[PDB]
């Protein structure tokens, strides 16, 4: 609101461990293979699941509520298996978003109830609108905005996004405090 | 030196590409989606203030000169198509436009019916322009323009949209998905231009004369007991996902029959031909009459070219028509490119012709100087 | 010709006049708003004050330069494209197309009749434009009634009451016995 | 950017055209002293990539190429970049599920070689206008020059030498009856399945199909990576050759990163009075500031302006510390203790201070709007210096003003 | 005569030539320079 | 014609200016793009 953000009061129940936080409601089944080296945020209702994973996430990773990150199957004439996605650093999933995306790039704003497809690989420095749908195996590059259910090139994004974007997960994350 | 860029603003759609190729490289709907605004603004607009003009222009010719084609606008030359009698203040903001802001070498304010006679290669022809906005006639001779002999009509793609949504409202019969099974009258008090762009396009085609001239007296319903022809099959048109619009088979062959209407002013698309040869000179009625070319998105409509050059020979042997161009032969030109892209193959071929181009075109040095763009009113 | 090429030079201004009864307004316009320039290169260069008109429905319409530019093609036919002499021209060459003695008197003695001469400041022009077609030192005299329009039917009127009319005109009687001819020759 | 709301606060343009933009979009010009917007700079292009293999082309190979990559292609029903499916390759959408098996293209043993679109039909008719045209303009341009030189000569066209293979195009026949519309479209069910509609139509527009079944998949269009030149200034910045799969710039140059960027951190009630608390960050290591100015009295576009902000303050150092510092890490007493202002001054973090302006909401009926002028100590280093080597105290004691125009939510 | 004209025209389009180089050699120049800056903190950064 | 023979030697050695110029723009973009080659081995480095 007006480029300040705003306070968010937690309650007791979240479990911070090394600077990362991940709310108790939230489930993340298979917590051996899923693994967060940095100082993240894991809002409550949200899924991160271990189907043969290796979810790595941001120094200043944030997951709003209602939100899922699981990895996709590899249709392999070989072997079918389950690709390990790597969440890049200082990425922002916005809340009740759909995530079935292989390499997601650092200095991420992936927006709102946003359907992302099979195998999709996105860049650093891209964003993604709210109500919109990635469709399987969709590239995306730098300075960009992707949107419709087609989900294809809107326009291109503010020059300054690699030192703006940092400003504002680390905000978020200082201004996300217990009451 | 560089191959020149060809732009051709219209209302409806515009035209962009490089000179000397088959067909233009880009071709999308001439508007601009500026953040607040829902339904995205019209970039060529005529009678409003100039410092707004100035700002939707700048804005187009910045998406036409990066994000369609990509190429550096300062380093080669322009050729601007723009149809004949295009608004003073348009003209004057579109240069100031390219001049200024993008710093652009030289533009060549070419008239649209010149061009579509290049395509061709035949140097004498009759052209009819039906557009989005008005349905333009202008005969060129040898390379000379006759203005004297204009003709302009309002039958073209927005007074077609127009009287589709008329249409459309009357026998209103949509599926909205909630107990809307049974027919649902004007559930939407209005229609979006895009659906009825694309209802007109796929559902809507132009009926023959006989049948055409049949369906104008059964609607007006002149002392008749149900004298229609049997129409098509009705097609279920949806809007907006669930909502399910019943087009009726009438409205169909009906809509398109507004254009070749009489409506006792003896004016339609048809008599517009007619009545500008009529008006030209006596030497050359029969080099233009043989030479007919028939340009404009609004002419693509299935079964339109046929319709014309019969209603013509049928509108030759009414009274009016019948002493001065009585025994003529109407023989219509195939463009090479189709009909919605002959204008801009015109400007391309022309603009392949380095030496000649910037000579007739105006430079920068000049308009920086002067602040003066020649046209065909008074200096 | 001139309410027709008005209706041209105005959807140049971006104002379409397309429907017959619409061709009845651009000839109120014409009628209303057309001014004559002496010198209309001048007044090309020079910014307009975009005088607005009022239609019918209520609507104004800023007419700007094609209110002089209009009237214009009088004078010079060839700039639109009509193969024709202009007014200036036809009063100049129809007084040198008659006998030598007779061009001083012809030239005293001008008068501008019709609707399409009270134009403002067409007295002006056309004065400018004969003195320069006409030979040196010829005094030109365009006298111009304040009844321009209706003067043609004044003669009538005039030529109506005078006795000698009882003797000019053709009688029923006359059409049907002498034949055809009859209307012709007693014309003059 | 955009989830905190930067279209709200506006910084202003000086030059021929003022502009309202958010510092987030601006741009700073280092070679003089006037922040410009992406309208007011001139735009230039540098590299060509592709959005689905980003593969950074030539300038000349997409002239030949016509702005397209040969590898990927985009689908025509639905606009999404296709993929390659073996059983031996079909082309096929993610979203949509349309096949090139639908509209009958024939699998190629090859994967990305086999694939072509068809020549342009009326594309030898082309080059024979073209060269008729070209020995016509040619024959204009000898009559052309020879009438200058003689113009210029000004000899009178005085004859002292004798004066003065040839293309022939055949004009296109003119048919006598044009193909009538088939019988079919009379009693026949049209499925909207089978026609397609005007957008996919026309992004084929050489020989834009009625029919789905001659709807062919056109190449995939190249995107473009800006370089912005100003009018007065000469470079500003650029991007790097390789754009693809990468976030650093070769020059970077922006508002953000030179004029301190202010920001509204708490909104107070819209209800006629309030005291908001707006933050002002420096970016620049060690400088100096002061939001003093109340922008005037009806000078520098103050018609936005819809209450009376007081910002009655004087000058408060700031400096940034580019290191990872610790929560209160030590407290400088001339920097932060000396200046208290506790009315003024809300806090003073580390490259942050928060200061309470007084506006006057509810003057018009909504949307309040406030116009302030901020000013700030650019350290511009025109002069050549390495390293700070020159004093630049002539260059720190410059003080330039932005007018900026702060919207409260109302 | 005309060998005069279009020969000085060949040198001034030349020079034309050369001060748009004099031109970009001034501003790529100044781009070089930070360029010069960038390549030593990559240097630097490469090692860190 | 003389005066033109002094400009036309001017012009020769001008375009020698042109030829200098652009050889040392070119070998100074050569130059960065090693810079940039280094760059792009810190970069993997810094992937690693
Ligand atoms: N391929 C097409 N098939 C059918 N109708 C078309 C086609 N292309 C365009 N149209 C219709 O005809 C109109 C053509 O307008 P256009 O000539 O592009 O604009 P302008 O006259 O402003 O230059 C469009 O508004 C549209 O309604
Ligand atoms: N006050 C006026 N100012 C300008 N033009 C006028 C004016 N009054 C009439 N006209 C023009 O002159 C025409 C009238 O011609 P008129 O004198 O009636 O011809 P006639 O002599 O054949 O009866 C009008 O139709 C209009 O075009
Ligand atoms: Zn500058
Ligand atoms: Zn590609
Ligand atoms: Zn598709």
């Amino acid at each position: 609101m007006e480029l300040g953000e705003l306070l968010y009061n937690k309650s007791e129940y979240i479990e911070t461990a090394s600077g990362n936080k991940v709310s108790r409601q939230s489930v993340l089944c298979g917590s051996q293979n899923i693994v967060l080296n940095g100082k993240t945020i894991v809002m409550n209702d949200c899924i991160i699941r271990g189907d043969l994973a290796n979810v790595r996430v941001g120094r200043h990773c944030v997951v709003k509520s209602r939100s899922v990150i699981r990895p996709p199957f590899k249709k392999f004439s070989k072997g079918v298996a389950f690709f390990p996605l790597h969440i890049g650093d200082h990425v922002f999933i916005e809340e009740d978003c759909v995530v079935n995306a292989a390499q997601i790039g650092s200095y991420v704003h992936v927006g709102k109830n946003c359907v992302i497809g099979r195998r999709c690989v996105l860049k650093d420095c891209c964003k993604i609108l709210d109500n919109t749908v990635l469709p399987p195996e969709t590239v995306v590059p730098p300075f960009t905005v992707f949107s419709g259910c087609p989900g294809l090139f809107s326009g291109e994004l503010p020059e300054c996004t690699q030192e703006l974007m940092i400003d504002v997960t680390k905000s978020y994350y200082q201004k996300f405090l217990p009451l | 030196e560089k191959t020149a860029v060809v732009i051709d603003l219209g209302e409806a759609f515009t035209k962009c590409g490089f000179a000397g190729e088959t067909g233009p490289r880009c071709i999308i709907p001439s508007v601009i989606k500026k953040a607040g605004m829902p339904k995205p603004i019209k970039v060529v607009q005529y009678n409003i203030n100039t410092e707004e003009l100035y700002s939707y222009l700048k804005e187009f010719i910045h998406i036409l000169y990066f994000r369609h084609l990509l190429v550096n606008p300062r380093d080669r030359r322009v050729v601007v198509i723009e149809s004949v009698l295009c608004p003073s203040h348009f003209r004057e903001t579109l240069t100031r436009v390219l001049f200024k802001y993008f710093e652009v070498p030289s533009v060549l304010l070419a008239p649209s019916h010149l061009m579509a006679l290049l395509t061709l290669g035949i140097n004498s022809a009759m052209v009819l322009d039906c557009g989005y906005r008005e349905s333009l006639v202008l005969p060129i001779y040898e390379g000379i323009p006759v203005l004297n002999c204009w003709g302009a009509l309002p039958l073209g793609g927005k007074a077609l949209h127009k009287e589709l949504e008329t249409q459309l409202l009357e026998q209103c019969t949509v599926d909205t998905g909630a107990a809307k099974e049974q027919s649902l009258p004007s559930v939407m008090g209005s229609i979006p231009e895009g659906v009825l762009e694309d209802i007109k396009v796929r559902t809507c085609f132009v009926s023959d004369l006989t049948r055409g001239l049949k369906i104008q007296a059964a609607k007006f319903n002149i002392d008749g007991n149900t004298e229609r022809p049997s129409p098509p099959p009705n097609v279920d048109y949806p809007l907006d996902g669930e909502k399910i619009l019943h087009v009726l088979g009438s409205i169909r062959d009906s809509v398109v029959e507004i254009l070749f209407e009489q409506d006792n002013e003896e004016k339609s698309v048809a008599t517009l031909i007619l009545d500008s040869l009529m008006q030209c000179p006596i030497d050359t009625r029969k080099q233009l009459a043989e030479n007919l070319v028939i340009i404009g998105g609004t002419s693509m409509l299935p079964g339109f070219l046929h319709r014309l050059l019969a209603e013509i020979r049928y509108l030759v042997e009414k009274p009016k028509y019948k002493k001065t161009l009585g025994t003529k032969t109407f023989r219509i030109h195939t463009p090479p490119a189709k009909a919605n892209c002959v204008a801009w193959l015109g400007g391309a071929i022309f603009g392949a012709l380095q030496d000649i181009l910037g000579s007739r075109s105006v430079s920068k040095e000049y308009y920086n100087q002067t602040g003066r763009i020649p046209d065909w009113c008074s200096l | 010709d001139v309410s027709r090429f008005l209706r041209l030079y105005l959807r140049k201004e971006g104002y379409d006049f397309h429907s017959s009864s619409e061709f009845e307004i651009v000839k109120a316009i014409k009628e209303r708003a057309c001014y004559l320039s002496i010198n209309p290169q001048k007044d090309e260069t020079l910014e307009t004050e975009k005088a607005q008109y009022y239609l019918p429905d209520g609507s104004t319409i800023e007419i700007g330069p094609s209110r002089f530019r209009a009237p214009e093609l009088l004078f010079r036919p060839d700039l639109i494209g009509e193969e024709s002499e202009g007014i200036h021209e036809v009063l100049v060459f129809a007084i040198q197309k008659s006998d030598m003695d007779l061009r001083r008197t012809l030239f005293s003695n001008i008068v501008l009749s019709g609707g399409s001469t009270l134009f403002k400041g067409f007295g002006d022009r056309l004065l400018s434009e004969v003195k320069k077609l006409a030979p040196k030192d010829v005094k030109i005299r365009i006298s111009a009634p304040q009844e321009r329009l209706y003067s043609t039917w004044i003669g009538g009127s005039i030529l109506a009451s005078l006795d000698t009319f009882k003797k000019m005109w053709v009688s029923k009687k006359e059409y049907e016995e002498d034949g055809a001819r009859s209307i012709h020759r007693k014309t003059f | 950017a955009s989830l905190l709301q930067s279209e709200r606060v506006l910084y202003l343009v000086q030059g021929e055209k003022k502009v309202r933009a958010p510092l987030s979009q601006l741009y700073f010009c280092r070679y003089c002293s006037e922040l410009r917007s992406l309208e007011c700079v001139s735009h230039e292009v540098d590299s060509h990539y592709c959005p689905s293999c980003l593969e950074n082309m030539p300038s000349a190979e997409a002239k030949l190429k016509k702005n397209r990559c040969a590898n990927c292609f985009d689908c025509p029903g639905c606009m999404h970049t296709l993929s390659t499916r073996a059983t031996a390759y079909y082309l096929a959408c993610g979203f949509c599920r349309w096949t090139s098996r639908d509209v009958g293209m024939a699998d190629k043993s090859v994967a990305s070689g086999g694939w072509q679109e068809p020549d342009h039909p009326h594309t030898q008719r082309m080059n024979k206008l073209i060269e008729y045209y070209q020995q016509l303009a040619q024959k204009e341009k000898v009559e052309r020059d020879r009438k200058k030189l003689a113009r210029r000569r000004n000899y009178m066209p005085l004859a002292f030498s004798q004066h003065t293979k040839e293309i022939k195009i055949e004009p296109a026949q003119a048919v006598d009856e044009v193909e009538p519309l088939p019988e079919d479209y009379y009693t026949r069910p049209v499925n909207l399945t089978e026609v397609t509609t005007l957008q996919q139509r026309l992004l084929q527009p050489d020989f834009q199909p009625i029919c789905a079944s001659q709807l062919y998949p056109r190449h995939k269009h190249l995107l473009i990576k800006r370089s912005l030149r100003c009018r007065q200034c000469e470079h500003n910045l650029s991007k790097p050759e390789f754009n693809p799969t990468s976030i650093k710039f070769k020059i970077q140059l922006v508002a953000v990163n030179y004029i301190p960027e202010v920001r509204i951190m708490s909104i107070p009630n819209l209800r006629y009075m309030k005291e908001s608390q707006v933050l002002l960050t420096l970016t620049n290591p060690v400088e100096n500031l002061t939001h003093v100015t109340l922008l005037e009295c009806e000078e520098g576009d103050p018609d936005d302006t819809n209450s009376t902000a007081k910002v009655s303050v004087p000058p408060t150092e700031l400096v940034l510390a580019g290191k990872d510092a610790a929560a209160e890490y030590d407290e400088l007493a001339e920097p932060q203790d000396f200046p208290d202002d506790p009315d003024v001054v809300a806090f003073r973090k580390a490259n942050k201070v928060g200061v309470f302006i007084k506006v006057t909401p509810q003057r018009e009926e909504g949307d309040v709007t406030v116009c302030f002028k901020l000013k700030h100590d650019f350290k511009n280093l025109a002069a050549p210096i390495r390293p700070v080597e020159e004093a630049d105290p002539g260059a720190e004691v410059s003080w330039l003003t932005q007018h900026v125009e702060l919207s409260l939510g109302p | 005569q005309d060998r005069v004209l279009i020969l000085e025209r060949q040198g001034h389009d030349k020079d034309l030539q050369l001060h748009q180089s004099q031109l970009e050699l001034q501003e790529v120049r100044l781009s070089y320079r930070q360029l010069q800056x960038x390549x030593x903190x990559x240097x630097x950064x490469x090692x860190x």
